[PDB]
């Protein structure tokens, strides 16, 4: 292969050492599942303790991460437990990227990452906005990307793309901008999904 | 339009992609315009708010329904 | 001479030696059977030997840091806070928490 | 009789001479609106002055995307404007939501908030095409107050 | 227990009571500071109809989340936030509004 | 790589201190800053007045949509719904019916200008090269209705730009 | 029942079960052209070729049964070299109709090129075209788009009753038509358009009206004709 | 051809006793020039030498994928999928 392959695996075995090192501590409180693919590491964490996992990787003699920078969340209705809050972490001294995930349904409150990371509070507001996941012991939980008179949570797959309150008229009332009107133009639902399985090995037995 | 004091870019025939900005060769000197008898012979101005302008139109014949004695 | 960061570059030796000796005792208070104590100790002992051998050399600061002594002192300053938090909240020593539901593949 | 018809054009010539637009930085369109200042394509002191100000300006350009958060915000700006006011919806987002549209947050059409007189269709609305929007505005002013 | 939320069963009910007092005191204040809009008495009637739809109470987990949301959408007035009589308005102004009957809805023909 | 932004004390003793003090006592560098705009005033400005002069362009530029046709009559658009699915704005709609007898080419063909973020994707996805993006700037309306394009018609009225399109596509086959 | 492992995983199957039928139990679909649901088992394409653990020649999935406990791999090195090759042979004499063609996404051959066949290039020069076959009301048949297989040939003989479709030539000239100029009978032969994988036989009443892309599907039982259930309407 | 006032283009109906069409009154409605496909039949049919002929618009420059057309029946000349051009013998 010359153009077909992106990069050959060489650091994959080196990154697999981290998949053993953190797992050598072996907590049922923390570890659970460790996944490593395409020069990247992924860890999912039990809901009971998220803060003790975040205090780890911060400082530490073996690996120095410090920056718990970017913070995402996954909406998926397949599992019994719905949401999956995903932390993307980066090291400056070590130069590596590790991932921290949560497995809980988190309609019930989850522990905040504000005491460990300063910029985490702004991302925590977005998760409460789009997904509707409350963070316990959080300072200033305020709406950012949502409207001031917005109902529900705008991202959830349970409701349509257009929404319920979206169209804003002016018409009859001199100053009051309208809200209750719900109709919008037709978004064409594409049913484009290819027959036959796309890739081998990814197939799971029923 | 019959205007000399005020005129927009509605004027000028097929030459905008020629000596006006893009191409190097002049439209009546070196590079000739291709004939196909499909293109309009007389150049038209902008639609604007004036009469004889752009309009939307229906396309489908729809579902037919008829009742007769 | 001063470091680029806000932390002031102060000429202090053995300051790194005090903090690295302090954290070893904290680890030997509550966890003993846990692997957290067993793995972190051998890295710290390896680093302490480099300080004792090299007297105020930039090569000693270049080992596993390479951003002067000011950056290495910050690594020791938060090490005591990380060890105390690990001692307070039991996670390394005890493992008994419930397992997740069987789903992972997207 | 003849003086009445000619004096009306003189008042219309005053707006044909100069038009002061509002500098709304609410878009990628706003960067192309900054290309009106860029010397290569200029209406600057040809008619356009970048001083703007919420009250003194005659024209307001609604640049691109508007959310439901900015829907009450842009409406109160329109009320502060003087009676001879013209609104240009420069960009496909301003015309009816170029992208997004079917989205929850983006307001469709802009005319649901503020009425539009001149529409500019372009996403990256090229400064060449942006020059039409002001020139068409000057051409559209023909007759005001007969009686 | 799991999961905590904030309160356990009976304690969650009294959190709604504390929330009710804070919002009842703001509706006379949001006439002079905000705008006249409709009425002070009619604004207080808008409060009672809002809590009637929320009135179910089966688990404290559902109740606790309503308190946090209740300290947000009804908080959009206390600390002075911009709305300009467009946001935080719950009642429909342009509603038709439709009725539920086999003679009223069927005459208009819907669904 | 390191470059360093800090000067690290430009003044040391006597001679180096006085000139650093002279620029703060009076001005000097402000008068030197005045000279920057002074020469900038004299040099000729690059300005284009639109109703007479025109700005620079390219052989491939996307503006207002227009569908092309064959040299011997016949609509080039074959009706696929290919360009419909690629369209990221979903501005283009297509419903097709058989044309009289034999031929099967279009019936409904609306492209929204309220939508459309201008990609050239519909130009690329088209195997027959029907929608070719012509050098267009002039489009200004009073309503949305006048702005959004109807069932071909106004798109077919792009014959006034199809002479330029035929010239531009000659710089497009075997790309640049 | 004898058990034989396919792709290392063991699956129990019947003594007279087919190779592709055994593959369904392991949750793997081989590339098909000649059916396995209701139409009779026949070769005449050699697409579903699979390589055994110790065999010099690959065997077809439609014909060859498992019988003895032998290992067969679906994602083997020999199978992928086979699947890319056969696709090129199918498309060496194919009229190129894809944008005009009545199917587009619904076409089984269209997906198999994307999933299995060679992408970068296809070596071909000069393709033969067949004359249009006569058809009555339903299915505007085009003989050029046809890949010349045995699916609709056996459908008229077994499923429909009245036989019409067969062979006409020998080489790359053999048509799937009736040879004699006669319109196809009704009865239940209207379902023949849905059976064919290629865009050769497709309903004339709803031809070129809507593509497979952008169509919302819903299942509902038919009102016309009794004992009719499950029919997808776009 | 035109019905009452509005002209039909590419098979289109105007209005049934003037009810739907109302917007096209002050502004003139658009119409495509020669949309009846009269230019399709105006082009002369080319003679073929081989049994199967390949069609092209104008090489790789003009958008035309290559389709082979069969000529076997004497009655009704064969035409390609993209063009209205017919071939005989
Ligand atoms: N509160 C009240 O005053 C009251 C009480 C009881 C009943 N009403 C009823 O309610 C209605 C109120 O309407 P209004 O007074 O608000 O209307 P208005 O302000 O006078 O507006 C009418 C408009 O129509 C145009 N127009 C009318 N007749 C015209 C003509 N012959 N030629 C040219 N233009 C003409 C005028 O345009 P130009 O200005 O350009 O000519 C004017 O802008 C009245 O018809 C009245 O019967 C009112
Ligand atoms: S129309 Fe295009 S350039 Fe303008 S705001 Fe929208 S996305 Fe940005
Ligand atoms: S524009 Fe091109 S891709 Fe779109 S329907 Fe017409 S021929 Fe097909
Ligand atoms: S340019 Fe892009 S958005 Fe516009 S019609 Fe083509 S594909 Fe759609
Ligand atoms: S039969 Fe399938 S692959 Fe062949 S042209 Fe038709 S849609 Fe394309
Ligand atoms: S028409 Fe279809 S089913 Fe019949 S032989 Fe040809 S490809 Fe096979
Ligand atoms: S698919 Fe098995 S022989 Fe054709
Ligand atoms: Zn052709």
């Amino acid at each position: 292969r010359p153009t077909v392959r992106p990069r050959n695996d060489v650091a994959h075995k080196q990154l697999s050492a981290f998949g053993e090192y953190v797992a050598e501590i072996l907590p049922k409180y923390v570890q659970q599942v460790q996944v490593s693919c395409f020069n990247e590491l992924e860890i999912c964490i039990h809901p009971d303790g998220v803060i003790p996992v975040l205090t780890f990787l911060r400082d530490h003699s073996n690996a120095q991460f410090k920056s718990l920078a970017d913070l995402t969340a996954v909406d998926i209705p397949t599992r019994q437990n719905r949401f999956e809050i995903v932390y993307n972490l980066l090291s400056l001294r070590f130069n590596s990227r590790i991932r921290v995930k949560t497995y809980t349904d988190e309609l019930t409150p989850i522990e905040s990452s504000v005491p460990v990371y300063k910029a985490a509070n702004w991302y925590e507001r977005e998760i409460w906005d789009m997904f509707g996941v409350f963070f316990a012991n959080h300072p200033d939980l305020r709406r950012i990307l949502t409207d001031y008179g917005f109902e529900g949570h705008p991202f959830r797959k349970d409701f349509p793309l257009s929404g319920y309150v979206e169209l804003r008229y002016d018409d009859e009332v001199k100053r009051v901008v309208a809200e209750p009107v719900e109709l919008a133009q037709e978004f064409r639902k594409f049913d484009l999904n290819s027959p036959w399985e796309a890739f081998p090995a990814y197939r799971q037995p029923p | 339009k019959n205007t000399f004091w005020d005129v927009d870019g509605s004027m000028v025939p097929p030459e905008w992609h020629r000596w006006l900005h893009c191409m190097t060769d002049d439209p009546p000197t070196v590079k000739p315009p291709t004939a196909r008898k499909f293109i309009w012979t007389n150049h038209k101005f902008n639609l604007s708010g004036t009469p004889q302008q752009y309009v939307p139109y229906s396309t489908t014949r729809k579902k037919i329904q008829e009742w007769v004695p | 001479t001063g470091l680029v960061g806000l932390a002031v570059c102060e000429t202090p030796h053995e300051r790194l030696k005090i903090l690295y000796t302090k954290i070893l005792d904290v680890l030997g208070h509550i966890p003993k059977n846990a692997a957290y104590r067993k793995y972190t100790e051998q890295i710290t002992n390896e680093k302490l030997s480099m300080v004792k051998a090299e007297p105020d050399v930039k090569k000693l600061e270049e080992r596993l840091q390479g951003g002067q002594i000011e950056e290495v002192i910050l690594q020791a300053e938060n090490e005591l806070s990380l060890a105390r938090k690990m001692i307070q909240w039991k996670p390394w020593e005890p493992l008994v928490e419930e397992p997740p539901a069987s789903q992972w593949k997207w | 009789e003849y003086v009445v018809a000619k004096l009306d054009d003189l008042i219309n010539w005053a707006r044909r001479s100069s038009l002061w637009p509002m500098t709304f930085g609410l878009a990628c369109c706003a960067v192309e609106m900054m290309h009106m200042a860029a010397p290569r394509y200029d209406m600057d002191r040809f008619g356009v002055v970048f001083r703007a100000s919420p009250r003194q300006s005659d024209v307001m350009i609604v640049a691109g995307t508007l959310t439901n958060k900015m829907a009450p915000a842009l409406r109160k700006v329109y009320d502060q404007m003087p009676e001879p006011r013209y609104v240009v919806s420069m960009g496909s987002c301003a015309n009816g939501g170029g992208y997004y549209h079917y989205s929850y947050s983006v307001v469709r059409g802009c005319d649901r908030i503020v009425p539009v007189d001149i529409y500019v269709p372009g996403c990256p609305p090229t400064a060449e095409a942006l020059l039409y929007g002001i020139l068409q505005l000057q051409k559209k002013i023909k007759r005001e107050k007969r009686l | 227990v799991k999961p905590i939320f904030s309160r356990d069963m009976n304690e969650a009910k009294r959190r709604v009571r504390e929330l009710y007092r804070a919002w009842y005191r703001e509706v006379p204040n949001t006439v002079h500071l905000f705008q006249l809009d409709i009425s002070v008495k009619q604004g207080r009637d808008k409060v009672r109809e809002m809590f009637k739809k929320n009135a179910h109470i089966t688990d404290p987990r559902v109740v606790d989340l309503l308190v946090i949301k209740g300290k947000m959408e009804l908080e959009e007035t206390i600390k002075v936030w911009k709305q300009r009589t467009h946001v935080m308005r719950f009642f429909h102004e342009t509603e038709a509004p439709r009725p539920k009957d086999f003679l009223s809805k069927f005459y208009v023909g819907h669904d | 790589t390191y470059k360093y932004v800090n000067l690290r004390e430009p003044s040391m003793d006597m001679k180096s201190v006085t000139d650093r003090a002279a620029q703060t006592l009076l001005w000097t560098e402000l008068i030197r800053g005045l000279g920057m705009t002074l020469s900038y005033l004299f040099r000729e400005p690059a300005t284009i007045n639109y109703p007479f002069e025109k700005g620079p362009l390219s052989p491939r530029f996307r503006g207002e949509h227009a569908l092309r046709r064959y040299p011997s009559g016949e609509e080039r658009c074959i009706a696929c719904k290919l360009c419909e699915a690629v369209c990221p704005a979903q501005a283009i709609t297509i419903e097709a019916e058989p044309r009289a007898d034999g031929s099967r080419r279009t019936t409904r063909y609306d492209i929204d200008m309220t939508k459309c973020i201008y990609c050239g994707f519909c130009q690329e996805a088209c195997p027959v090269d029907a929608i070719v993006e012509g050098p267009n700037f002039e489009f200004s309306t009073e309503t949305h209705e006048e702005l959004l394009y109807n069932k071909e018609k106004l798109l077919n009225n792009g014959d006034k730009w199809e002479a330029e399109i035929a010239a531009n596509i000659q710089a497009d086959y075997l790309y640049r | 029942l004898i058990e034989v492992f396919v792709d290392g995983q063991s699956v129990m199957v019947e003594p007279g079960t087919t190779v592709l039928q055994a593959c369904e139990k392991v949750g793997m679909q081989i590339p098909r052209f000649c059916y396995h649901e209701r139409l009779s088992v026949a070769g005449n394409c050699r697409m579903c070729l699979v390589e055994i653990e110790k065999a010099p020649k690959v065997v077809a999935a439609c014909a060859m049964p498992v019988m003895k406990g032998w290992n067969i791999l679906t994602n083997s090195e020999k199978t992928k070299k086979a699947r890319e090759g056969v696709m090129e042979f199918l498309l060496a004499n194919h009229p190129l109709d894809c944008p005009i063609c009545d199917q587009g996404g619904e076409c089984d051959l269209q997906d198999q090129s994307m999933m299995f066949g060679s992408d970068r290039s296809r070596f071909l020069e000069g393709k033969r075209a067949v004359e249009d076959k006569n058809i009555g009301p339903l299915v505007k048949t085009i003989m050029t788009r046809c890949i010349q297989c045995t699916r609709c040939i056996r459908f008229a003989s077994e499923i429909a009753g009245v036989d019409d479709l067969g062979t006409t030539g020998r080489g790359n000239d053999m048509q799937v038509g009736t040879y004699i100029e006669k319109m196809f009978m009704s009865e239940l032969s209207g379902n023949i358009i849905d059976i064919c994988p290629v865009g050769a036989l497709t309903x004339x009443x709803x031809x070129x009206x809507x593509x497979x892309x952008x169509x919302x599907x819903x299942x509902x039982x038919x009102x016309x004709x009794x004992x009719x259930x499950x029919x997808x309407x776009x | 051809x035109x019905x009452x006032x509005x002209x039909x283009x590419x098979x289109x109906x105007x209005x049934x006793x003037x009810x739907x069409x109302x917007x096209x009154x002050x502004x003139x409605x658009x119409x495509x020039x020669x949309x009846x496909x009269x230019x399709x039949x105006x082009x002369x049919x080319x003679x073929x030498x081989x049994x199967x002929x390949x069609c092209d618009g104008g090489g790789g420059a003009l958008g035309h994928p290559r389709v082979y057309i069969n000529l076997d029946k004497e009655t009704k000349t064969g035409t390609c999928g993209y063009c209205g051009l017919q071939f005989r013998q």
